[PDB]
């Protein structure tokens, strides 16, 4: 009887500026699914984080940067 | 007595004659500012009006310095109280010239301490090949460090009383401020990241680009002191056109030693 | 004004002894400084089609 | 046996004239609102 | 060298100071030419550039 | 610093005045302090007007004594203490003159 | 909420994080009236009762026991003011437990909201854009320059976290009734947290300058009840 | 004279530029408040550009071309050599280039408005709005070359003022025995020296982003536009105190002269005036409390902005104690100074509420800020500018100024300018945003009230022009009959009128002991002090 | 005569104290010229001529590394990032000239729209 | 034959302050290459006397009109600040003691006779 | 014998600051006890009904 | 001595007295005060008080008798001319707002009252 539910505190990013909370969760989702996706559940917890608090013009931007191999942050741990 | 003493000034301060140099320089900055902000949006077609407006600003300022050299040794109204004013007046100008590099030190630290999301998490960003500090930038330092160690006996041998010793120490100081211009011109062409490669090609080519521009001004200021010492101007006890430049030489061997420890060693 | 100090002499105007009335060259100096935005209000509006 | 009144003769019209000029210097938007509510 | 003779000229001449050297007729006569050129051609491009006509 | 040390500082300065400028000056910074002086001070100020022979600078003494008195009865007690010095010299009050 | 013509106060509160601001501003102006009372009374006793004094008390310069007094007395006043300010500054960024996340991106002349948490039955991030209705396309009853077409709705009595940014020039996200203001710098994204105590529409404005149409983008927020919220969310 | 080097003929050329540009700063102020009198675009047709152009045209002309060249330029170059007894300024030729680069900076600003775009960025020329993607014209390039030519005007005058009052004072005048107006431009010429390189860097980093696409603040590239917010306001709040420390200098002299008393604790007045400039550097983020700064940083800048109320509050309480004990001669410079103690007080308390970081989130970029700084600029730096004229112009020009006509010019300013800026707090406390061409319909109340008072202030400027005209023509006739006031200090209560005429001026500064007007060589032999 | 006695009394001890402080101006400038001439030709200049040829040892191979880059044409250039060529308001002195000076061997600016 | 000075007693104006010739192959030694205003103060520093006066005024006695304070000038308007009799008594007050008219110090009481020279 | 009269203005700032605090104090007591407690009484009367 | 017709009522006679007599009557007076007082003439005793401490030249007020009534007659004729100058340019101006004219505001409240906008204070919105 409590439907609404989203990302909690995540005390490593406590201040007002959350410009890297979107980013670090985005890399850690693409690091999980490449470097040993153990199942699709226990690293789509990151997918619930970066689908919130990231604009839908930002997500298609980094989807293009990783498409042409020109993405900034390292997503290939291998 | 009181007849010949009344035929001079009563205060040591110098009252200059009215001369039309501060108005012509003012009509050279307007003709620079108008010809610059027109030619960058088309509106002219060629880079000829800036190449003349910057030329008339250089000539109308070298004729201002044609008056002060005549006002200091052909009429010579620089007394003991006037020379303290010029030495302190330049010392306030060099404070703004130092603090104008704090705007280009804050720009680097705001772009490196909190790294950006558009570029990578690292600094310098991925792909950009940074400048190695164990190479030709170190040669840019040791040339410049010895420059501050070879102008300071060209000043002391001037007071000692021999021209041929003090002139040799100024000729081999003027070449060090044109070797450093050359070896920071070679590095500015054999690099791999432009002015428009994000921020690491931007804050780097302004904190060192402005410092490169001042070394042209220091080599010109070290040029007139070679001309004046050859043409018998600077005495052994009255040289404010030379003690001004030693201040500018050591202070540029201070902000370079911040540029070297930050933009090269701390950057990579 | 480097010579001939006096009451009306330290000003770059010419108040007394003028061939014209002075209030022409006084109020006609500040109205130039008051109608200089309206010519910028004019030629920027006229450039924008409206009148 | 005198000194309280000789200041009281002066200050009592001072604290009334001051509130008269402060309520005009601060409360004058209360007059423009009261008339034209339209 | 040539400094005491230039002290005799620049003192007691009653000319404007920038004119006082003998080698000054061929400095300012070219300089007043190229200054009057370089100060009007920025002003002359102003009313054409306000309307919006460029190269 | 004190009040008795204020009297013997201005009982001296009205004994060395020699001129009209050095009476109206000494009377100016005799009333420009905080307290109004005792009449032993102001007796010398009337006497030092006869040293310089000027009457209206001895009338403004009793015109400034009225302003700096802080209580209307005290103006009637300064005048009553100056029984003789106002009468031996002959300088009148400004209100009795009615100018 | 709605501004009133000829008003002199805040708009009506809708947030405990804005209810504290009204408690802070009235506690601050309680002390800025004693000082204005002291200044404007000293400036009328001195002007009236010393424009007539002819003998100038020109022998007081130092005043040692009164210079020490007006050094610690503004230091006492500002220390009293700071403790409501330091409590409210910390207790306005308690983002510890939100319940819904809303993004809001400003595209230089209009807003764009998106409730991208997958909490509904469709399976997509719901998003829309909100433009001000023009003066030609008005209807008699709308609030001009305040009432847009497709507003943003939120539930009541639940914590909501906004995430505000832009993909164009810098412009602000400001609602006076909720008391939130973050300038939406396009390199970054800020966040505020503010639950709404009572349902009803709130209007806002954009305060940072963005260009030509800086005034033509309001932020209509109409908080609705939660069973009425999920009717709108599952539909649209 | 055209290329003159005389250090006090430049100061009257400065003053023929203030009242010129302050007219255009008022005419641009007229159109803004005329368009805001009613909802709907009345006088401007539908154009929101040319309203955001006439705001930066109005804020640059009033700050950088009215208050700065008259407080620092006008009363600076005339009175800093005179009150220390210097013959001229220290460097006389760069004192001339500090003037003549201002009309070239005036041409570069009017030509920034006539070009097809118009700078629509506001006074704080924010980066992505003023980047080349938004303002594609060359308009704002000329609008920052004007700020380049003005920055090198105020810098090259500030170097001239530091090295003047450091070694060109007279014999017995030590630094402790200095006038308060000399100390006030001496503190101010250090802040102009320590803040203008931060501006002239941050402006150039904006010029390189447009014409050279170097991305100092362009987002595609990692250039954060909050860096310009940090870089401009490190100039911006020192620039704010530069316009008001000479405002504290003139009021410290008009009070001490028209009330025959020295300044109460003068050596404690100079410490408070110097601890504003040192503390002025430690606050710049109170203009950006809501850009996304972390909570400990907002907790610092709300404390260090509160500390500025301590030395400013000392200076207000020192001025109250100075006029307390002494006589008061209510001439028109004293009327401007006695209203400076009230209108700067109400504009200083409004900044205290604004200084709170947790309260500024309901106040930033509303009209509660615009009603705040006009109470300390249009009433703090203009009242002292009007007081500075009426206190010294019978000495400078030599002609009196029809005193009983100058009383109504003050009274039409005080009740005039208070009708604009007092309801401006009501628009901001209700939620009216800043820099809008037209507002929502619930703001037609106080925007009509604050528009009537714009004409009362503008008619006051026109009355000032006639006083400025009546001072020149038949100004000599005003000191032979009973129009004006001649002696600023009336004689004491026991001063004879025939003995007052021997020692007339009881001044505590040099500039009233000179001849009226002063000679071109006013000190051909040095003066001696005690 | 009237208004002309003299100017001032001779202090006569500041001289041979100011001049005696000026005799040490030469005496101090002799040693501090000798102190700095040895470090500028036998300390600093050994550091110049030793490392200038060390720097000219990496010039012959880094220009060879520049000769390696245009040896192969390499149309398969690494496809530089989003920030590597900012071109809003293209440059006014040249056609597509990136800076005031750049060798084309390492500043190619290959456009890949695809 | 203008005959440069080499001592303070023989100046006769700016015609004789030129200085001797400069030697070739050496520095100017600051005595042979001055011009005529810093040349004059150099001749003063080679003696004991300083040429430009920098001295605070006599603030040890008050001085009546029978026994004033003299202030040696070269014009008729030498401005005087007379902050007190032990030079710390009152605030400053500026005076212009001209020829045949003393100034009288309305606060302190000093008298200043000019002695114009 | 006139008694020594002194301190006529020391009693005119102690009795002026006291009537400067007590003239802004009953100007600021109207704000916090008569205006701020007017709006905050209208709040917690209105919010008393929205639990019913 | 000195004539009674000379210094009688030296209040209005001192102004518009000629300058060569104005400094002459004090030279007749200042010789006479080298005498024990209360022997002087009673209008002569008044007359020296007007010379040394009168309201003439110095000690003139900053505003005359007809200035405080002139200041209020220039301020109120500047207000009632500025607002008169306000209506002239307010007449020659643009068209009024469409939604301002009192017909929206009767039923924009019905939009607000249906949504409970301002529970305290007021949402009345009626400005014509
Ligand atoms: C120098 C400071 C200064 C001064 C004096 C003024 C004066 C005035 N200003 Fe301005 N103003 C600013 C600085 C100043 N302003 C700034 C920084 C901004 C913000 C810009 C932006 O937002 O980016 C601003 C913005 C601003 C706005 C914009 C609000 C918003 O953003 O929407 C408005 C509109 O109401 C306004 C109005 C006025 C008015 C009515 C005056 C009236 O006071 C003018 C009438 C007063 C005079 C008549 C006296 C001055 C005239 C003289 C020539 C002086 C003569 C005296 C001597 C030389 C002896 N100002
Ligand atoms: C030039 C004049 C001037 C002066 C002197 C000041 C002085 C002050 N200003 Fe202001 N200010 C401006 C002009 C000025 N300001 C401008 C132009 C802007 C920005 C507009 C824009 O962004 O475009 C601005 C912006 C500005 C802001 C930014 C708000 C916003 O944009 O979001 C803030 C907030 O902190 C602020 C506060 C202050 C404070 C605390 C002082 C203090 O120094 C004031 C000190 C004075 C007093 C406090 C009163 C005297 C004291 C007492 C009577 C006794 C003591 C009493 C107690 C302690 C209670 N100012
Ligand atoms: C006053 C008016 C404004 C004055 C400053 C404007 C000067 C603008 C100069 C821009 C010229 C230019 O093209 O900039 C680039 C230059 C050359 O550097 P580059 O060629 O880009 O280096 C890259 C090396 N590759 C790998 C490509 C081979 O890079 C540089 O060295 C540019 C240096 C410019 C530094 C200017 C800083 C000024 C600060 C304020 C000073 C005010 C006085
Ligand atoms: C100090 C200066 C005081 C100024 C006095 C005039 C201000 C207005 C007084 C009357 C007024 O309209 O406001 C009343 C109180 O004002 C105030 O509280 C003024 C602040 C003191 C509130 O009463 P209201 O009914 O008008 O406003 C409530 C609407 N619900
Ligand atoms: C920034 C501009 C430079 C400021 C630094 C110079 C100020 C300190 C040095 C100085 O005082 O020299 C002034 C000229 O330098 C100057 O300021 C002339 C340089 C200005 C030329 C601008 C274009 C340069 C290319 C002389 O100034 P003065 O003539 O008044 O002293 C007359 C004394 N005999
Ligand atoms: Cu978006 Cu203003
Ligand atoms: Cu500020
Ligand atoms: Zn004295």
């Amino acid at each position: 009887n409590s439907p609404l539910h989203t990302v909690g505190f995540d005390a490593r990013f406590p201040q007002q500026n959350q410009t890297k909370h979107c980013w670090q969760s985005y890399v850690d989702y693409h690091k999980c699914v490449n470097m040993k996706g153990e199942d699709f559940a226990p690293c789509k917890v990151f997918w619930k984080t970066y689908n919130a608090l990231c604009p839908l013009d930002w997500i298609e931007k980094w989807d293009d940067q990783r498409e042409k191999g020109i993405f900034a942050g390292d997503i290939n741990s291998d | 007595t009181h007849l010949e003493r009344s035929r001079h000034q009563q205060h040591p301060f110098h009252m200059v004659m009215p001369s039309p140099w501060p108005i012509v320089v003012s009509f050279a900055l307007l003709s620079l500012a108008l010809s610059t902000a027109l030619t960058m949006h088309g509106y002219i077609g060629n880079m000829n009006m800036v190449y003349l407006a910057l030329f008339v600003l250089l000539t109308s300022s070298i004729l201002w310095f044609r008056d002060i050299v005549a006002e200091a040794t052909y009429l010579g109204d620089h007394t003991m109280a006037v020379r303290k004013g010029i030495n302190l007046g330049f010392l306030m100008f060099v404070l703004s010239e130092v603090l104008i590099f704090a705007g280009l030190f804050w720009a680097y630290f705001h772009s490196a301490m909190s790294p950006d999301v558009t570029l990578g998490a690292c600094w310098p960003p991925v792909g950009i090949e940074a400048v190695q500090p164990t190479e030709l930038p170190l040669l840019n330092t040791i040339i410049l460090l010895s420059s501050g160690a070879t102008v300071t006996y060209s000043h002391h041998a001037l007071i000692a009383g021999n021209r041929n010793k003090a002139l040799s120490g100024l000729l081999i100081t003027f070449w060090l401020i044109v070797i450093f211009v050359t070896c920071q011109y070679i590095e500015y062409t054999n690099a791999a990241f432009t002015i428009s490669d994000g921020v690491y090609g931007s804050v780097f080519y302004a904190g060192t680009g402005l410092h490169f521009l001042h070394m042209v001004m220091l080599a010109a200021m070290l040029g007139v002191n070679y001309w004046r010492m050859r043409n018998y101007h600077l005495t052994a006890g009255h040289h404010v056109g030379y003690e001004t430049t030693i201040i500018y030489t050591h202070v540029l061997d201070v902000i370079w030693l911040f540029l070297y420890v930050v933009f090269y060693w701390w950057g990579v | 004004v480097h010579f001939k100090d006096g009451v009306y002499e330290n000003i770059p105007f010419k108040v007394k002894g003028r061939k014209t009335p002075y209030a022409l060259s006084h109020f006609g100096f500040f109205a130039i400084g008051f109608a200089v935005p309206f010519v910028a209000c004019y030629v920027q509006l006229k450039k924008s089609g409206a009148f | 046996e005198s000194w309280v009144i000789t200041e009281g003769r002066r200050l009592i019209p001072e604290i009334f004239q001051w509130s008269a000029v402060l309520s005009v210097c601060l409360g004058w938007p209360g007059a423009v609102y009261f008339f034209s509510k339209a | 060298n040539k400094v005491i003779q230039l002290q005799k000229i620049f003192q007691s001449s009653t000319k404007p100071l920038w004119w006082r050297h003998p080698r000054s007729a061929l400095y300012l006569y070219p300089f007043y030419a190229i200054f009057a050129v370089a100060v009007v051609t920025p002003l002359l491009y102003i009313p054409n550039a306000i309307r919006g006509i460029k190269a | 610093e004190t009040f008795e040390e204020f009297t013997a500082r201005y009982e001296k300065e009205f004994d060395e005045a020699y001129d009209l400028f050095e009476v109206q000056r000494v009377l100016n910074n005799c009333f420009s302090y905080d307290l109004v002086p005792a009449p032993a001070v102001i007796e010398k100020a009337l006497r030092a007007a006869r040293r310089v022979n000027d009457l209206p600078t001895a009338i403004r003494v009793f015109e400034a004594l009225k302003y700096k008195v802080e209580n209307e009865d005290q103006y009637k007690a300064y005048l009553d203490e100056l029984k003789d010095v106002r009468q031996e010299l002959g300088v009148p009050l400004k209100e009795e003159l009615f100018p | 909420d709605v501004p009133t013509p000829y008003a002199c106060y805040f708009q009506d509160s809708a947030t405990p994080n804005q209810e504290g601001i009204l408690e802070l501003h009235d506690n601050i102006m309680f002390y800025l009236l004693v000082i204005l009372g002291l200044v404007s009374w000293m400036l009328y006793t001195i002007v009236m009762t010393y424009s007539k004094n002819p003998i100038a008390y020109k022998y007081i310069k130092h005043g040692q026991t009164i210079e020490v007094i007006w050094t610690i007395f503004p230091a006492v006043i500002l220390l009293i003011i700071a403790f409501p300010s330091f409590i409210l500054l910390y207790l306005c960024d308690e983002v510890i437990s939100p319940a819904m996340t809303i993004k809001a991106i400003g595209y230089q002349w209009y807003w764009k909201y998106e409730y991208s948490d997958f909490i509904n039955d469709s399976g997509e991030t719901v998003e829309f854009e909100s433009y001000v209705i023009p003066d030609e396309l008005l209807e008699e009853g709308q609030l001009r320059l305040l009432d847009t077409d497709t507003s943003m709705v939120v539930p009541v009595d639940t914590h909501i976290r906004f995430v505000v940014t832009a993909a164009d020039v810098i412009h602000d996200f400001a609602i006076p009734s909720l008391g939130i203001k973050v300038d939406a710098t396009p390199g970054r994204l800020n966040q505020v947290s503010a639950l709404i105590q009572r349902e009803g529409v709130f209007y806002g404005a954009c305060s940072e300058l963005c260009g030509t149409g800086h005034a033509n983008m309001p932020i209509k927020i109409e908080a609705v009840s939660l069973p009425k919220f999920l009717e709108w969310l599952n539909e649209q | 004279w055209l290329y003159s080097t005389n250090a006090k003929d430049i100061a009257v050329l400065y003053f023929m530029l203030a009242i010129f540009s302050g007219m255009a700063g008022t005419a641009m102020s007229l159109i803004i408040r005329l368009e805001l009198a009613a909802p709907g675009s009345q006088y401007l047709h539908g154009n929101s550009q040319l309203f955001n152009v006439l705001v930066v045209g109005h804020a640059v002309l009033m700050i950088f071309f009215l208050v700065m060249p008259a407080l620092i330029g006008g009363f600076g170059n005339y009175l800093l050599p005179l009150m220390i007894g210097a013959t001229d300024t220290a460097f006389p030729r760069i004192n001339n280039i500090a003037f003549w680069v201002l009309p070239m900076g005036l041409v570069c600003l009017v030509t920034s408005t006539l070009v097809e775009s118009g700078a629509g960025t506001g006074w704080t020329v924010y980066p992505p709005l003023s980047s080349i993607q938004a303002h594609s014209g060359p308009s704002v390039d000329l609008a920052i070359f004007a700020l380049h030519l003005t920055s090198i005007s105020s810098l090259l005058g500030a170097i001239n003022f530091i090295v003047t009052t450091l070694n060109m004072r007279t014999n017995g005048m030590t630094m402790h025995k200095l006038p308060l107006f000399v100390w006030s431009i001496f503190i101010t010429a250090f802040l102009l020296l320590l803040s203008l390189p931060v501006l002239s860097a941050g402006i150039t980093m904006l010029l390189l982003d447009r014409n050279f696409n170097t991305s100092f603040f362009e987002v595609s590239g990692g250039g954060d536009p909050i860096l310009y917010e940090h870089l401009f306001w490190f100039f911006g709040h020192p620039e704010v105190y530069i316009l008001i420390i000479p405002g504290f200098g003139i009021i410290s002299h008009v009070v001490s002269t028209y009330s025959k008393k020295p300044v109460f604790g003068e050596i404690s007045m100079v410490y408070a005036m110097a601890s504003i400039g040192l503390l002025g550097f430690l606050v710049w983020s109170h203009h950006m409390y809501i850009v996304g700064l972390d909570a400990d940083t907002r907790a610092y800048f709300t404390s260090a902005t509160m500390i500025i109320a301590i030395p400013t509050g000392i200076k207000i309480f020192s001025w109250l104690a100075t006029i307390h004990g002494g006589s008061i001669r209510l001439a028109t410079p004293m009327l401007y100074a006695i209203a400076f103690l009230f209108l700067f007080t109400m504009g200083g308390l409004t900044g205290v509420a604004l200084a709170n970081a947790s309260l500024d989130v309901a106040f930033h970029d509303t009209y509660y800020v615009v009603g705040h700084f006009h109470y300390v600029l249009s009433m703090g730096a203009i009242f002292s500018l009007f007081a500075g004229y009426y206190y010294w112009s019978p000495q400078i020009l030599g002609l009196n100024y029809n005193e009983k006509l100058a009383q109504i010019q003050f009274w039409l300013i005080f009740i005039g300018a208070n009708v604009i800026f007092f309801p401006m707090h009501f628009l901001g406390i209700n939620g009216m945003p800043r820099r809008i061409p037209d507002y929502p319909d619930a703001f037609a109340g106080w925007n009509y009230v604050a528009s009537i008072g714009s004409f009362i202030a503008t008619l006051s400027l026109f009355l000032f022009i006639y006083i400025l005209y009546d001072q020149l023509v038949n100004g000599l006739n005003n000191k032979v009959n009973n129009k004006s006031v001649i002696y600023n200090k009336a004689p004491d209560f026991v001063e004879s009128n025939t003995i007052f005429n021997l020692n007339t001026v009881k001044s505590s500064s040099i500039e009233f002991l000179l001849t009226s007007p002063p000679a071109v060589h006013s000190f051909n032999t040095p003066a001696v002090q005690s | 005569n009237a208004l002309k006695p003299a100017f001032g009394p001779p202090d006569k001890v500041a001289a041979q104290k100011f001049k005696e402080s000026l005799m040490a101006t030469e005496k101090h400038a002799k040693d501090t010229s000798n102190m700095w001439v040895k470090i500028s030709v036998w300390v600093a200049l050994p550091a110049i001529a030793l490392t200038a040829v060390n720097t000219y040892f990496v010039e012959k191979e880094h220009a060879e590394h520049r000769e390696h880059l245009k040896h192969v044409p390499d149309s398969e250039w690494p496809r530089d990032y989003e920030f590597m060529n900012i071109r809003s308001k293209p440059f006014f002195w040249g056609d597509g000239d990136k800076t005031l000076f750049w060798n084309p061997v390492v500043n190619r600016h290959i456009e890949h729209d695809d | 034959v203008v005959k440069t000075a080499q001592n303070l007693a023989e100046v006769n104006g700016p015609e004789t302050l030129i200085g001797p010739g400069a030697k070739e192959g050496t520095v100017p030694t600051d005595l042979d290459q001055e011009t005529g205003l810093a040349r004059l103060e150099l001749l003063g520093k080679l003696e004991g006397i300083d040429v430009f006066d920098t001295k605070p005024l006599d603030s040890s006695r008050k001085g009546t009109m029978k026994d004033p304070i003299i202030i040696e000038s070269y014009d008729d308007y030498r401005y005087v600040g007379c902050t007190g009799s032990p030079a710390g008594s009152h605030t400053i007050m500026w005076l212009k003691p001209t020829v045949n008219e003393v100034a009288r110090c309305w606060e302190c009481g000093s008298v200043y006779k000019l002695n114009p020279v | 014998t006139i008694a020594p009269i002194t301190g006529t203005i020391k009693r005119r700032v102690i009795m002026d600051i006291v009537l400067g605090f007590s003239l802004g104090g009953v100007m600021a007591s109207y704000w916090w006890w008569g205006f701020h407690m007017d709006k905050i009484n209208k709040r917690e009367k209105f919010y008393a009904e929205l639990a019913e | 001595a000195l004539s009674n017709a000379a210094v009688m009522d030296l209040q209005s006679r001192w102004e518009n007295m000629p300058s060569t007599e104005q400094q002459d009557i004090v030279s007749k007076l200042s010789e006479r005060q080298k005498l024990p007082w209360a022997q002087l003439t009673e209008p002569e005793k008044q007359a020296v008080w007007y010379i040394s401490y009168g309201e003439w030249g110095p000690r003139r007020p900053v505003l005359n008798k007809g200035d405080s009534s002139f200041i209020a007659k220039g301020v109120a004729a500047g207000l009632l001319f500025s607002v008169g100058l306000f209506a002239v340019v307010r007449m020659a101006g643009g068209q009024d707002a469409k939604t301002m004219n009192k017909e929206w505001q009767l039923k924009s409240d019905e939009y607000l009252k249906s949504k409970n906008a301002n529970p305290w204070g007021g949402y009345s919105q009626v400005q014509s």
